[PDB]
RNA sequence: GGCGACGUCGGCUACCCACCCGACCCGUCUUGAAACACGGACCAAGGAGUCUAACACGUGCGCGAGUCGGGGGCUCGCAC
RNA sequence: AGAGGGCGUGAAACCGUUAAGAGGUAAACGGGUGGGGUCCGCGCAGUCCGCCCGGAGGAUUCAACCCGGCGGCGGGUCCG
């Protein structure tokens, strides 16, 4: 849509929206990120603080699969299975707690996030946080580990 | 020649427009006000039998 | 192939047909309903032109 | 929902004994702004690149 | 006046003089079509006295008298019979014109349909034999 | 509608194959219809025109029931000359005005050994078109 | 001249939606009848909310609504939201409340209709309560977007908490000088 | 759905003339040729239209049947009226307002009928 | 209420002419141009904010804790 | 041939010619009227058009009322 844009409405005026005085030339401030310490310094602090310098340890050839663990916290914990389970879970049949393994749902670690409901569970994950296991051990549930 | 010639539309909008394109071909006002002279024809979703 | 609003489409895996933003769409009937016109003020139908 | 019955017409023009129920496609939301948005964008996938 | 069109008022017009471009007298490369002068020093934009006026919204004509012909109608140009019949309930308010492409055979017919419907045509005797 | 993706439908390439045509294609494209008496006796529609066909002109300035033989077939200018339709010059010499063979109707073929074999093949290939209707 | 100062002449609100939705345009025509004619202020709130943009119409989740209708007094009112009702995974069971909204989502209106509640459009709200009597009109967190946590003083001012635009989070991306007292300073 | 069919056809349709001025609607079944919401002969459950008679003697009055839409071969029921220039102008106004069939556009049915009868007078 | 026929009545534009008043030549950089600042003898056609990538924000539409086939794959051998 | 051998259409700058008008403050222009001119519209002391009523003679047949007759409007047991 070249129809709806600014240069049709700006055609007939001499300086084309760039000034009689400044008169937009080519590169008045330098090309790219030029002047990042020197004359554009006020811009690089106050909008990009931290941008210049070493901060850490160098780690040659990291592989983004060894540090891979997705997390499911306890609020989202019941949507991994059917809603047909937990309504079937509490119907006076004993303490028969259903399994929820997050590893066949594609998650490795179970974190904490409050309001885990009143039913007992067994939760199969590779990792846990200690807030998360004491929510599960508070509703009478169990917390079974897998490699 | 590397101008972006081609456009994507996500498919629930393709199916949204194709339900709105069929439902207006049953209203006799919209199909006659596009010009199709459909005065003498019978019932507007015309269905002839499968022998055709 | 597009499914009704009770059942989804069978030949399309995860598509059901789009819901409406208006159910009753003839608003000449809505504004003449006794529920609406029990509540209105009155029309104000003078003109009150400029006075010399 | 109001889904009337539609007569199937024979090859000689007159009606038959078959009457198909209107499927729920024909009661979809009519949106000529999406149909404009789709037909604008999908007629542009149709074209050779310019004689640059 | 072949036909009389309801109430025709005194058509006042604010100007009858057809705004010309600045320096259009001095050159022939410069058409007389209005272009507003955007120079930084010129005396038309800065609006000195005794010089070329430049149009603004104050010169607009009265709304009840806008697009009125001197005969009191408002033109609506047509091409054939089938769009002459759309002006049937407007015949004391609007008048028809025949477009300049309509051949002398067909122009003869859509003025005889105009006389039956009593609609004013502004150019009835055009492209005769 | 054309379906074969190896034959043109553009304007500019069909003209260029028309005016640069080889002279054996050019006798094919200069064909004329047979008369209604004669297309029933031979059950063939039209024929490429040759030198001594009796012929009459069906449209133009010179037309109407004037059987008269061709005398010269310009292929290069896509023009037959017929012995009767002529034109006086300003000099007073009479010249043949030339007309295109699509605007022209054969009323008597000139049969030789080849014009038997062309008609028989153009006629035999129509009964197979009748035999397809089963 | 008069000296009555400029910029007081023009107001910069919306008098019609910028949508070309022919079903929102009839909801507009229904309510700008009811706004200028029934003398109730519910119909002025709902009318200027139909004009609002998509950012000014944030989605309202299923457990902001039913948490804002466990309050005392709200036991039999109807929930109006001009905008979508999505559903929370966090909530386990749903009360039987009566809602009224543009464009309730598919999984949300399966959970409202299993609970025994009734979903309404703005047509059959207008037939139901034309004055808007007995309605609890709700809104979503319109400053809940990812965009508003980028706005503020500056990311490199004292106590900014403004979250700068980095192209990728990680070490060595805007973390060296100005962010720790060892390297340079800390703002 | 008189209004949503209107909001498709409002602009952006055939039967729509816009030249230099006013807009016209050139419908088959429309009294006053405006593209009004009232004066549209496709979009309503009830419509009135008066075309000239075929021979040039009288007025036909098409009205919409209401017994079934969506079936336009039998949607229109028309009556040729050939009477003496005020009892045909009185007959079509009993057809409007003795019925409750659109008391709206009652004069526009008789402004049109009177100005289409003096289209026939010589 | 009154006045007027075959040369008269009315009308206006890119018509021409007269007169009174007002009026220096445009574009441009510039505190300031009619400038003793620069460019322009004249006409015709051509002639300058584009396209791709990235990002930001506003707005419009679809779905909505999800969303997205763009990469492939399938559908008789089909002009479009 | 107002297509006559670089010949479709044939613009402007420029130049010849004829017609009209004018001319010591270089020309050109803005505003305001005037004079002439080209031309148009009306048609020329001859301009109103349709509405209803009472006048004057003429010419026909319905209306009102009923019956035949098909077709539509609206309400009803929701009777099928
Ligand atoms: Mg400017
Ligand atoms: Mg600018
Ligand atoms: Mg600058
Ligand atoms: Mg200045
Ligand atoms: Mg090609
Ligand atoms: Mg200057």
């Amino acid at each position: 849509p070249s129809r709806l844009r600014k240069t049709r409405k700006l055609r007939g005026h001499v300086s084309h929206g760039h000034g009689r005085i400044g008169k937009h030339r080519k590169h008045p401030g330098g090309r790219g990120n030029a002047g990042g310490l020197h004359h554009h310094r006020i811009n690089f602090d106050k909008y990009h603080p931290g941008y210049f310098g070493k901060v850490g340890m160098k780690h040659y050839h990291l592989k983004r699969n060894q540090s891979f663990c997705p997390t499911v916290n306890l609020d989202k914990l019941w949507t991994l299975v059917s809603e047909q389970t937990r309504v079937n879970a509490a119907k006076n049949k004993t303490g028969a707690a259903p399994i929820i393994d997050v590893v066949r749902s594609g998650y490795y670690k179970v974190l904490g996030k409050g309001k885990l409901p009143k039913q007992p569970v067994i939760v199969k994950a590779k990792f846990f946080s200690r807030r998360a296991e004491e929510k599960i051990k508070s509703v009478g549930g169990a917390c079974v580990l897998v490699a | 020649t590397w101008r972006r010639w081609h456009r994507r539309v996500n498919t629930t909008q393709k199916r949204y427009a194709i339900c709105s394109a069929l439902a207006a071909s049953a209203l006799p006002a919209l199909v006659m006000s596009k010009g199709h002279r459909i005065e003498e024809v019978p019932e507007l979703p015309l269905v002839v039998e499968d022998k055709v | 192939l597009y499914g009704t609003w009770r059942k989804a489409a069978s030949l399309k895996s995860n598509y059901n047909l789009p819901m409406h933003k208006m159910i009753n769409t003839d608003l000449s009937r809505i504004l003449k309903s006794p529920e609406i016109q029990r509540a209105l003020r009155a029309p104000r139908k003078k003109i009150h032109r400029r006075v010399l | 929902c109001a889904r009337p019955l539609i007569s199937v017409y024979s090859e000689k023009g007159e009606s038959s004994g078959k009457n198909v129920t209107l499927p729920a496609v024909f009661k979809a939301p009519i949106r000529p702004d999406i149909v404009n948005f789709v037909h604008t964008n999908l007629r542009k996938n149709n074209r050779q690149p310019y004689a640059v | 006046a072949a036909l009389r069109p309801l109430v025709k008022p005194k058509i006042v017009k604010k100007r009858t003089k057809k705004f010309i471009r600045h320096q259009s007298d001095r050159y022939v490369k410069i058409k007389r079509n209005w272009r507003k002068p955007r120079g930084i020093d010129n005396r038309v934009r800065r609006r000195f006295k005794g010089q070329i006026l430049m149009p603004n919204i104050g010169y607009g004509s009265n709304k009840k008298t806008k697009h009125m012909l001197p005969s009191g109608f408002r033109k609506f140009l047509v091409h054939n019979v089938k769009e002459l019949e759309v002006l049937l309930m407007c015949n004391k308010s609007y008048c028809a014109e025949i477009a300049h492409n309509v051949s002398s055979k067909n122009r003869k017919a859509i003025v005889e349909r105009a006389a039956q419907l009593a609609i004013r045509v502004t150019n009835p005797n055009a492209r005769l034999r | 509608m054309k379906f074969n993706p190896f034959v043109t439908s553009d304007r500019s390439k069909n003209r260029k194959r028309h005016f640069n045509a080889p002279s054996h294609i050019r006798r094919k494209i200069m064909s004329s219809p047979l008369s209604k008496e004669l297309r029933q006796k031979y059950n063939v529609r039209s024929m490429p025109i040759r030198k001594d066909d009796e012929v009459q002109v069906v449209r133009g300035h010179y037309k109407g029931q004037q059987i008269g033989k061709v005398v010269q077939v310009y292929r290069k200018k896509y023009v037959i000359y017929i012995e009767r339709v002529q034109r006086e010059k300003a000099n007073g010499t009479t010249v043949h005005v030339g007309i295109h063979p699509s605007k022209v109707v054969i009323t008597r073929l000139k049969l030789d050994k080849d014009r038997k074999k062309i008609l028989e093949r153009k006629a035999k290939s129509r009964q197979v078109g009748k035999e397809k209707g089963k | 001249g008069v000296d009555i100062r400029h910029n007081k002449d023009r107001k910069v609100r919306r008098k019609e939606p910028k949508s070309q939705d022919i079903y929102l345009r009839l909801l507009v025509k229904l309510y700008r009848f009811l706004a200028r004619r029934t003398n109730s202020t519910f119909n002025q709130v709902v009318l200027k909310r139909l004009f609002m943009s998509r950012t000014n119409r944030p989605p309202l989740s299923l457990s902001r609504m039913i948490r804002k209708m466990k309050l005392p007094g709200r036991e039999n009112k109807t929930a109006v939201v001009v905008g979508t009702i999505t559903d929370d995974v966090r909530v386990q069971e749903v009360p039987k409340l009566k809602v009224c909204a543009l464009r309730v989502t598919s999984r949300a209106r399966s959970r409202i209709l299993r609970a025994g509640g009734k979903i309404l459009t703005f047509d059959q709200l207008a037939l139901d309560s034309p004055k808007g009597c007995g309605t609890v009109l709700l809104s979503g967190p319109r400053k809940g977007r990812e965009v508003y946590r980028h706005f503020g003083k500056a990311p490199g001012t004292p106590h900014s908490h403004t979250k700068p635009y980095v192209r990728s989070k990680g070490r060595k991306f805007e973390r060296a000088r100005g962010r720790r007292a060892s390297r340079g300073y800390k703002n | 759905s008189a209004h949503l069919q209107w909001m498709v056809v409002r602009n952006c349709s055939s039967f729509l003339i816009k030249r230099n001025k006013q807009t016209y609607s050139t419908e088959p079944n429309n009294l006053k040729a405006r593209n009004s919401f009232r004066y549209n002969g496709l979009i309503h459950r009830k419509t009135v239209g008066v075309e000239p008679a075929a021979d040039g003697k009288g007025v036909v009055v098409v009205i919409k049947r209401r017994s079934g839409q969506r079936k336009p071969a039998t949607s229109y029921v028309r009556t040729t009226i050939n009477k003496n220039a005020r009892a045909t102008l009185s007959s079509i106004r009993h057809m409007i307002r003795k019925n409750k069939y659109r008391p709206d556009l009652r004069m526009a049915a008789i402004r049109r009928a009177s100005a289409i009868l003096r289209s026939q007078k010589p």
